[PDB]
């Protein structure tokens, strides 16, 4: 899974299995940010059955 | 003995150790060749100025 923590500034990663540690906070909270704007949805009421 | 040219006219078990593998990934930032080539020029002394001195004859050589 270390794709995901290399999207931000790891351009200088020659590596395709590497990641830059210095850059994993950023990483993270751009990861967050999509994490909270995915969910912004309202529930939606469908019909039950007995 | 040994002959070095001149440059210039003159007068006349197992063995395989468990840490020389080589698994290379980093590429230098700045590149080695870029600044190699840079500081070779660097390396260059500057010019000779003869202009104006004489010679082994005496008479002064330039325009």
């Amino acid at each position: 899974n270390i794709h995901l923590f290399k999207q931000l500034l790891n351009t200088e990663t020659l590596s395709v299995r590497g990641a830059n540690p210095l850059m994993f906070r950023a990483n993270v909270l751009h990861m967050l940010l999509e994490f909270v704007l995915d969910n912004l949805y309202l529930n939606r009421h469908t019909g039950f059955s007995q | 003995m040994k002959r070095i040219p001149r440059k210039t006219k003159g007068k006349s078990p197992a063995t395989t150790e468990p840490g020389t593998s080589n698994r290379e990934q980093y590429k230098a930032r700045p590149g080695i060749a870029s600044v190699q080539r840079a500081t070779e020029s660097a390396e260059m002394p500057m010019k000779n100025n003869d202009e104006g001195t004489p010679d082994k004859k005496g008479n002064t050589k330039g325009d």
